[PDB]
């Protein structure tokens, strides 16, 4: 019995810091078994209690149990032969038999014995002392003892037999479940979290019980790992039995704990056997409450419709379930807590928890006792803190057992349980992470409340640091707000707390009314209770709960008495109310709204706010279409206060509208004006979209200019930050007719912001040199190109150091160009792309079709330029110098032979396909001979000499947006190694810039030779940029995270310009080759067997069907390309679950973004060389999107097969959870956002297009004279219509179905897929 | 299977549905593998009811705690062990816990189902109401007014 | 040279007027303020010694001014707030008492505006000290999270980094045979090679321990070498007339060529960094020290038998150009181990942070030198070899390196290589040292350098005067002189224009 009894000694004695007593222990613990795999695994999993070890991490004791079976005397060696070091006589097993066998000093020889006894010495080192030093630094390392246990436990399983393998598995089953590990609950790592990573890796798999797996997962911080092992049993199962019943479960309720609504919205669309269910789901998980709410109730009725006829079986129970949950919870968000207090106190049916959190919002603190009382006798853990804050409550507002001297010591034990909960939760922080990050701003405002609470007590009521410190307590709340991605029951949370202090602070300083006879504190908080209750009614009207906010706002008749700041902002947000409801029904919510503003007695209003009121008016009576009084009401509002940017902005919109349709240019000038004083402000980020239609209205002037001449007069006085971000439409009308009146205000510009204006100006005016030089193939210059020239001139007169700078800088860049194997490799790349769009337009003719005349002028100019200011000089002389190489002259010589246009059978185009494969397999053997990198000092002298004490120079593309602030990061360094890396199919050269801050900034520094196209994607990603803002702003888009990944992009000339990289970024396609080359199959294969194939099926003297194109794209993806090589991919680069999870999670939203841009914004496809995936965050961009602008009639087209890239191994690595839940619902809330009649996006979009509209006219068309103005006009109010169009159709929700989900299904579908392009990839 | 000998061997507010007391016999029985008795046959294999509480909850009416499920197990499903809860259970055929959702839902609908003067101010500026001015002329009035402030402020 | 000392002096000054009733140095010090806020912002943004930072970080953090006065240049104290949420437990309290005083007495939406710069690492430092182990860090950052309301939880633009394994490859590995089950498996070392080389670098590691990592390291670099080399054939094959008469080849090794390091070839370079760790501490120098300098002459011998004598591996043929055959890489890579991997471990010992590695780096190249001069027969011929240019180009990227301590381990490469090798290897390579030390003072201009530029300045003269030295008419052979004059010429030119 004594030795049953020290069992915790000798646990101690194993985990001893003292390496001696540590070693005797594991002595006697060693031979305690016999020396056997299997034996001790069984002995870890079954016979010993690891409870006595408390929080030592005893993995550590495992891997020394295990380690000492090895063989300690065999000598030390590897099976990574490729790895080892060779002998020194190594050279000669190498070397041919002729040279063998032709080889078959004192100091030399001294030198060799000396090392022939060292060598004998290590030959004597056996695996023994490695596994002795291995395991005690296992033993002083946690890291290290995790790492070697994950990665020797799938080791030893696979050495096992399948009789001890089933025997091992079947212990293994309730050792997870033991009791023991709950005293690893707090450990980091547990050592139950590692082993269960440990059994995840075993093949074969160890099966473990669903609900096994959740409880591991909640318990052991084993979240997505546990998330993604059911996941993956989902899918082996085809996601019903009640095994798959109960993984379901297990899954949904994982997905529920961790918020992730949209997984577990997904897995319960699929799952729900109600479609009242889906309906509600749908409805909730996009903030339609009440439609959710009246669909559970209606599910509800039918399932109790159902009972009296039959009892329900135990499957249908958790949808029961979550129909009661869910109710609970709209209910929440609707604010009907007297509702659910009374349903909580139902009899029989009592929910003490319900009421705990709900009692107290309506002052029912009877039942807040009675339920908090329930509550403590049974909690569940992770409720504590909330156990603690709610008995706070009582302890400072219960009518009678107040008790303040409680507080510290409660908010103390609060925070000390919220911390141990967050402890518990992933190291990544996503949307699991928000209730403890509510929980801390309601613990503090627990203890300010006591604080307040405390300054209220008789003996301190009316002293001059109590009323100091509630001041101060209320201008901090004021200040202090949640955010609008919040639950509105969390904005109730904050707010009923406060209004209860609120209220006691007008109580206390009402009933004595001694001191203060002016009742200043009294209106202190009458004034707080009022602004309170406004920010309630206005978050609930922000997410779209009008009703309830109108609600809400009612309850301001209730104060007595109010101050007129809080009844103007009452008033206003029920008219915002009014005007939102109206822009779904229509007339009669505008005419209440009109109501509203009628019974308002302005006397008692200050001038702003009756300007502010009669703005409001103008705004309804436009609705109404009541002309006439809108505009009287928008004069009126004016003339009252000329400061109010908002009346300036509706009366422009009024005009804007009617000047649209009548065109009288009078309106036009009038609209002009309003738009122009409303931007008469520092804050940019609103006078965007007004500036926008000022650009856009500028479409419609005459040939006497009178909207530019407007324009030119009231533009002064708008500062120039509001510029920045339309300097290319800037540019753009400085290019046309307008330009002679515009020069000033991007001369003012320039003056302020000169390097923002000067990269954009270079390059234009290098652009309209090199157009002026291909017309005239020395040459006067054009207006546009001296308007340049006087922009840069005043630059460089204000600004000469730093636009010298600037000038050094790109003056370097010339040295960054490719050598000619580059350039001739990426010209054999794009002439290849090339081919195979010419050959999927002649794909009905394969084996017969000829090379387009396009083609065969590339190959010549290829074959007649093989690839081959003082900058520049030197740059010809040493490429001159590279065409002495006579490796480069027979390379040229037979490149020439081989693409002879006169030979026969040449002019075939899948002839020239082969040979551009062959020569870019050449060029790219030679190209990895390359050298990796360069140093700047080589020939950047300039660059390499920069430093801040040269120029302030801000690092590229700070200017692209205008950050509110002037935080810009300027440049301190120029790394001196520049890399080069193979990206977007080109060599690219990475420029590492250190900024002031420290930071280092890596830039791609590009060549292009086509200049519209990369004007056209710099185009798409200022629209990025411009979009982006929208998402920030509104729920739904703010709770999931979606924002559109745009790389800084600064072109500082027609061929070259700075891209902001990320060097943890691949492309799929570079994902494929990997796999590929892994495989060791051509990545082109595919492509090769489709043709092929349709060759081999018009040889038969008939076109291939849709029966063919989908036998096609089976055998692809049975033999060449299999669905999961993108899943396997991420498998391996995220071992780690949090971080797998992470990454899928992003990727999937990404993706819905940038396929809803894709399909919405008539963009060209998105081929998956265009898909740029980061890995170390998992955020996507695309290089590069364009418009799909039709060369032929100028609007848009984009009418490909598949709305969006939704292939299949995109498809299996997102899941099918994946893309139903996440994806759509981004996409539908990103619709549902861009949307909102108040974000104006019609109007950016119309700025843009006009760009775009413009750049087609002159590619295909074409002081040069402008386009028509009607014509431009009419292209781009049809292509905005379209765009328009496609965002509706998307943003429709009604019935709780979204033309989103056939869209979706339209992408996925194998009958779209197959008829696709092949270089698409369909298969990828 | 037999585990190798190691150094150590010596050589309720709310009532209690049928499902709760099923579930918490099957999670004791299949998941902790141990008897009716808790008897331990594995040293490694202690006892853990908060696992059981987690099970137990997943399909029950309130949240049980850990204790509360121990105390029910020990006082109850052990003496009706040794009808049983499985006998219990097949003839209930799932009617109690369809008429709790019944009365839930019941309860949920019950809750449901329970649910001029304005020309005097633009006198007093100055504005004619029924005359607009064309907003060229609303920016010239405040460049005036601008210009006449800087000049009294010079 | 040792400027800890003033940073101590500005700490115990601004301790000193930290006692708040001194108003009339507030009222001085506040001119100062802005010069001072900025050279300390530029110093803690660099690389330095972990103390040095801490300096750097505190007195950013503990400028004797009120708030009010730091208002303008608050954004100068967002990184090192970061920093001081990220660095030891009395620097996270510094930086959670900073963090709470701005809160507390400045506005939420201007605070708001100064943290957007750092918010993403802001904030992810606050979220990470919610799991510091001091209940009172914890606490504090708990409030703080909760006095920003909802901007702790509002969405990162820059999103948190994930930890992605960009090689497919298994890392280097033991074979343990377990008997009983007849079979054997694979130990993976890498992790073990990481952790035995931290060991190793910490000064609180137990000596017990560091023995351990020591014989973890040296057990690894014993599996992964051959070790079939016989006495006889080695004598043979060193003893071959070629090694001492064939003209070495001219080829370059240079690591441009090189693409990313294979896993192996990291862990050798951690283990041999180890080894030579294991050689500098006093408690393992007895066993270390012979070992890694035999290691060193293992390693020299594989390298000139593979790049001269009878069996010169093709890529080292004459004509050859460099290459990715002459090291381990993933596609194309060398035929085992390189040995080269010898040379990035001594260029990471001289470019260690503790410069007393430096020692071990030079008894290593003159054990290179000396196996070399033995075998090819001349210390002219030593010098020839391509292993040599690797050694200039390795040891002189350590110049361009940003931290002072790794240019000064390159300027004391340079030195060393200047005075041990012959006149005419310093001749044809005094461009490159030129290159390197000219960087060297040009890159710490403005910084703070612990003496890194006086003593490159003195190895530029030293170098310069080595080779401008005028031979004696006993000395003047055609090659020498020759090679006197191109060097002469490019250093004259290189200078000149510096002018
Ligand atoms: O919710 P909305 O009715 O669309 O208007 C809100 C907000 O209004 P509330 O504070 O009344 O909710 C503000 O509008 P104004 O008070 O300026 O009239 C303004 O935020 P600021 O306080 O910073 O001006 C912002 O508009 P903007 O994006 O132009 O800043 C914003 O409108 P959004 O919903 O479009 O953001």
């Amino acid at each position: 019995e004594l030795t049953a009894k020290l069992e915790p000694a000798f646990l101690s004695g194993l985990r001893c810091a003292q390496p001696l007593i540590r070693a005797k222990f594991f002595e006697v613990f060693d031979n305690s078994m016999k020396r056997r795999v299997y034996e001790r695994l069984l002995y870890v999993t079954c016979s010993q209690n690891w409870e006595a070890m408390g929080n030592h991490f005893w993995i550590k004791q495992c891997i020394e149990l295990l380690l000492a079976v090895c063989e300690k005397s065999t000598p030390i060696g590897t099976s990574c032969q490729g790895a080892m070091l060779p002998s020194i006589t190594n050279v000669i097993n190498l070397a041919d038999s002729h040279d063998r066998a032709a080889f078959a000093g004192n100091q030399l020889h001294m030198l060799t014995n000396r090392h022939d006894k060292f060598l004998d010495t290590l030959r004597e080192v056996k695996t023994g002392a490695l596994l002795s030093a291995f395991v005690q630094l296992c033993h002083i390392s946690t890291t290290l003892a995790e790492k070697t246990w994950v990665q020797l436990f799938p080791r030893l399983w696979k050495i096992l037999s399948d009789r001890q393998q089933h025997a091992l598995a079947g212990e293994i089953s309730p050792f997870l479940c033991s009791g023991s590990h709950q005293v690893q609950r707090d450990c980091q790592p547990s050592a139950l979290n590692c082993f269960v990573e440990a059994m995840s890796q075993c093949v074969p798999p160890i099966p473990i019980r669903p609900c096994v797996l959740k409880y591991l997962g909640k318990t052991h911080n084993l979240w997505f790992r546990s998330t993604l092992m059911l996941e993956h049993q989902a899918f082996e199962k085809g996601l019903i039995t009640p095994p798959q019943q109960e993984i379901l479960d297990s899954l949904a309720e994982l997905y529920s704990l961790l918020q992730e609504e949209d997984m577990w919205a997904g897995l319960w669309q699929k799952r729900c056997k109600y479609s009242e269910t889906a309906t509600a789901i749908a409805y909730e998980q996009h903030g339609f409450f009440e439609q959710a709410q009246e669909s559970y109730e209606k599910a509800m009725d039918k399932a109790k419709k159902e009972h009296e006829r039959s009892n329900a079986s135990p499957a249908i129970f958790p949808e029961y379930q979550l129909w009661e949950d869910h109710w609970i919870r709209c209910s929440k968000e609707l604010n009907q807590w007297e509702a659910l207090t009374e349903y909580g106190q139902s009899k029989g049916h009592i929910n003490p928890y319900l009421v705990l959190e709900c009692a107290w919002r309506v002052s029912n603190w009877t039942a807040m006792k009675e339920a908090l009382v329930q509550v403590e006798v049974s909690c569940p853990k992770e409720m504590a803190w909330k156990v603690n804050m709610y008995r706070g409550y009582l302890a400072i507002c219960h009518p009678e057992e107040q008790q303040l001297s409680f507080i510290e010591r409660l908010v103390e034990m609060a925070s000390s349980l919220a911390i141990r909960e967050w402890r518990r939760l992933p190291h990544v922080v996503s949307h699991v992470h928000t209730p403890l990050l509510q929980a801390a701003q309601q613990i503090i405002e627990l203890q300010e409340a006591a604080q307040i609470n405390a300054g209220l007590q008789p003996t301190n009521l009316g002293r001059n640091n109590s009323l100091h410190d509630m001041k101060t307590v209320v201008k901090t709340w004021r200040n202090r707000l949640p955010i609008v991605s919040d639950d509105l029951s969390h904005w109730s949370s904050i707010f009923m707390w406060r209004q209860h202090h609120y209220q006691a602070i007008v109580t206390a300083y009402e009933n004595s009314s001694q001191h203060d006879p002016s009742s200043n504190n009294a209106m202190l908080g009458v004034h707080a209770s009022a602004s309170a209750i406004i920010q309630y009614g206005k978050i609930a009207r922000k997410q779209g709960l009008v009703n309830v906010a109108l609600d809400i706002l009612s309850r301001i008749h209730t104060i007595p008495t109010v101050p007129i700041v809080d009844c103007f902002q009452k008033i206003r947000q029920q008219v915002k109310c009014y005007l939102q409801l109206a822009g779904v029904m229509g007339k009669n919510e505008c005419m209440q709204g009109l109501e509203v503003i009628e019974s308002t007695n302005l006397k008692y209003f200050t001038k702003e706010m009756t300007a502010e009121f009669y703005a409001l008016k103008g705004m309804f009576l436009a609705q109404i279409n009541k002309s006439e009084e809108a505009n009287k009401a928008f004069s009126a509002a004016v003339q009252m206060h000329d400061v109010l940017v908002k009346a300036w902005a509706m009366w422009g919109d009024y005009l804007e509208n009617i000047f649209v349709k009548e065109r009288q240019l009078h309106l036009g000038v009038s609209a002009i004006t309003c738009y122009l004083h409303a931007c008469r402000h520092q804050n940019e980020s609103k006078s965007r979209k007004y500036l926008a239609k000022v650009l856009w209205l500028l479409s419609f002037d005459d040939d006497k200019n009178t909207l530019a001449d407007a324009v030119d007069k009231y533009c002064i006085g708008v500062p120039p930050i509001q510029w920045l971000a339309w300097i290319p439409q800037l540019l753009t009308c400085l290019v046309g007719s307008e330009g002679k009146l515009l020069l000033n205000l991007i001369s003012q510009v320039g003056r302020v912001y000169p390097q923002a204006v000067y990269f954009p100006i270079r390059t234009l005016y290098l652009t309209l040199k090199i157009e002026q030089r291909e017309r005239y193939k020395p040459i006067r210059a054009t207006a546009p190109m001296w308007r340049c020239s006087r922009i840069m001139h005043m630059q460089r007169e204000l600004h000469p150091t730093l636009l010298s700078s600037l000038e050094g800088i790109v003056d370097q860049m010339v040295w960054f160009r490719e050598n000619w194997h580059e350039e001739v490799l990426r010209q054999l790349q794009q002439g290849l792309a090339k081919c195979y769009s010419v050959a999927f337009e002649k794909s009905g003719a394969v084996s017969d079709a000829k090379i387009t005349p396009h083609t065969l002028n590339f190959v010549k100019k290829l074959v007649s330029t093989f690839g081959v200011s003082a900058a520049s000089e030197s740059l010809a002389r040493r490429a001159q110098a590279t065409a002495q190489d006579p490796v480069f002259q027979k390379l040229k010589g037979q490149f020439t032979t081989d693409f002879d246009f006169s030979v026969p059978g040449s002019m075939k185009l899948h002839n020239l396909i082969s040979k551009l494969k062959k020569w870019i397999k050449i060029l790219e053997a030679k190209t990895k001979q390359l050298p990796k990198f360069f140093l700047i000092e080589e020939k950047c002298r300039f660059l390499s000499n920069f430093s801040a004490q040269t120029a302030e120079v801000e690092i590229p593309g700070e200017f692209l947006m205008p950050k509110p602030t002037h935080y810009y990061i300027k440049i301190a360094r120029f790394m001196p190694r520049v890399e080069i890396v193979q990206k977007h199919n080109t060599a690219a050269r990475r420029l590492y810039i250190r900024g002031h801050n420290g930071k280092i900034y890596p830039y791609l520094v590009m060549n292009d030779a086509c200049l519209t196209e990369s004007r056209r994607e710099e185009r798409v990603l200022q629209l990025l940029r411009l979009l982006n803002p929208c998402l920030e702003k509104r729920k739904e888009t703010t709770k999931r995270h979606l924002f559109f990944t745009v790389p800084r992009v600064v072109a500082v000339s027609p061929q070259m310009r700075l891209v902001e990289d990320n060097p943890s970024s691949l492309s799929l396609v570079e994902i494929y080759k990997q796999r590929c080359a892994k495989k060791g199959i051509e990545h082109d294969n595919p492509i090769s067997r489709y043709y092929d194939r349709l060759a081999t099926v018009q040889a038969r003297g008939t076109q291939a069907s849709h029966q063919v194109l989908r036998d096609i794209l089976k055998e692809v993806q049975s033999n060449m390309v299999p669905r999961s090589m993108l899943k396997e991919w991420a498998l391996h680069t995220f071992p780690n679950a949090t971080d797998y999870w992470t990454f899928r999670k992003m990727f999937t939203i990404q993706l819905a973004l940038i396929g809803f841009a894709e399909f919405v914004l008539h963009l060209n496809r998105l081929n998956p060389e265009m898909l740029q995936i980061a890995q170390d965050t998992g955020k996507l961009n695309v290089a590069y999107f364009r418009f799909d602008i039709n060369d032929a009639t100028g609007d848009l087209d984009a009418n490909r097969p598949v709305p969006f890239r939704l292939t299949p191994n995109i498809s299996e690595f997102l899941t099918t959870i994946g893309v139903s839940g996440p994806l759509t619902a981004s996409m539908i809330a990103v619709a549902r956002c861009f949307a909102q009649p108040n974000f104006k996006v019609d109007g950016i979009l119309k700025t843009v297009l006009r760009d775009e509209i413009i750049a087609w006219h002159k590619k295909t068309q074409e002081q040069p004279e402008n386009m028509d103005s009607q014509q431009l006009v009419s292209l781009v109010q049809k292509a905005v219509t379209a765009i328009m169009t496609r965002l509706h159709n998307l943003a429709q929700f009604e019935g709780g179905e979204s033309k989103v989900n056939t869209l979706v299904a339209a992408a996925n579908s194998l009958d779209n897929l197959c008829r696709m392009d092949p270089a698409w990839h369909p298969w990828l | 299977v037999v585990p190798p000998r190691s150094l150590f061997d010596r050589a309720d507010n709310p009532e209690w549905l049928i499902s709760e007391d099923w579930a918490l016999l099957q999670a004791v029985k299949q998941l902790l593998e141990l008897p009716l008795n808790l008897t331990i046959v594995s040293p490694a294999h202690t006892p853990n009811w908060d696992l059981v509480s987690d099970v137990v909850n997943s399909c029950s009416r309130i949240y049980r705690s850990s204790k509360q499920c121990r105390n029910r197990y020990e006082n109850v499903i052990i003496p009706r062990e040794e009808l049983r809860t499985s006998q219990i259970y097949a003839q209930d055929e799932n009617a109690t816990h369809t008429q709790l959702y019944t009365s839930h839902f019941d309860l949920m609908k019950m809750t449901a189902g329970k649910r001029p003067k304005h020309a005097s101010v633009l006198a007093e500026s100055g504005i004619n109401y029924d005359k607009p001015l064309p907003p060229i002329q609303v920016a010239s009035l405040r460049a005036e007014r601008i210009a006449k402030e800087k000049k009294a402020l010079a | 040279k040792e400027p800890y000392n003033y940073f101590l002096l500005l700490r115990a000054l601004f301790r000193s007027i930290g006692g708040g009733s001194h108003d009339l140095l507030y009222q001085e010090f506040l001119p100062l303020l802005p010069n001072l806020l900025q050279g300390l912002n530029m110093l803690q943004s660099g690389l330095h010694k972990q103390h040095m930072k801490d300096l750097f970080v505190e007195l950013c953090l503990t400028v004797p001014v009120r708030l009010s006065s730091l208002l303008p240049y608050l954004p100068m104290l967002m990184d090192p707030l970061v920093s001081a949420l990220n660095g030891s437990q009395t620097l996270v309290s510094q930086g959670l008492r900073t963090l709470e005083l701005c809160v507390d007495n400045l506005q939420p939406d201007f605070l708001y505006d100064h943290i957007q710069p750092v918010r993403a690492e802001l904030m992810q430092a606050l979220w990470r000290t919610l799991r510091n182990p001091a209940d009172s860090i914890s606490h504090v950052a708990y409030r703080v999270l909760g006095k920003f309301g909802g901007s702790n939880r509002k969405m990162l633009k820059e999103s948190q980094k994930l930890h992605y394994v960009v090689t497919e490859v298994q890392g280097p590995s033991i074979t343990v045979e377990f008997s009983d089950c007849k079979a054997s498996l694979q130990l993976p070392m890498e992790k073990a090679i990481e952790t035995a080389l931290d060991c190793l670098k910490s000064a609180n590691t137990e000596p017990y321990y560091r023995r351990q990592a020591w014989e973890v390291i040296k057990c690894f670099l014993v599996a992964m070498m051959s070790l079939e080399d016989n006495k006889h054939a080695l004598y043979q094959l060193l003893a071959h007339p070629n090694f001492t008469e064939k003209t070495i080849p001219n080829v370059i090794i240079s690591h441009r060529y090189k693409a990313q390091d294979t896993p192996a070839r990291k862990t050798f370079e951690q283990a041999l960094t180890g080894a030579f760790m294991s050689a500098v501490i006093k408690d393992l120098r007895p066993s270390a020290l012979p070992f890694v300098a035999s290691l060193i002459r293992h390693y020299t011998m594989v390298a000139v038998a593979q790049q001269c004598g009878p069996f010169l591996l093709p890529c080292y043929q004459v004509g050859s150009q460099p290459s990715t055959a002459m090291f381990h890489s993933e596609e194309n890579g060398s035929k085992g181990m390189d040995p080269l991997v010898l040379i990035d471990a001594i260029a990471i010992c001289m470019a260690y942070e503790e410069k007393e590695l430096c020692k071990i780096g030079e008894v290593a190249l003159a054990v290179i030198f000396d196996v070399a001069s033995i075998i090819l027969g001349s210390k002219e011929r030593a010098c020839q070899l391509p292993l040599f240019s690797y050694i200039v180009e390795r040891l002189c990227a350590c110049c361009y390196e940003q931290a002072w301590y790794a240019k000064l381990g390159g300027v004391v490469s340079i030195k060393f290589l200047m005075e041990r090798l012959p006149l005419t290897w310093v001749l044809q390579n005094q461009q490159t040292f030129l290159k390197a030390l000219l960087f060297v003072m040009m890159d710490l201009t403005g910084e703070v350098s612990n003496g890194a530029v006086a003593m490159a300045k003195t190895t530029l003269e030293q170098l310069l005067m080595r080779c401008a030295t005028p031979l004696k008419d006993e000395e003047r052979a055609e090659e020498i002189v020759a090679a006197q004059e191109k060097s002469f010429h490019h250093v004259t030119h290189d200078l000149v224009r510096e002018v």
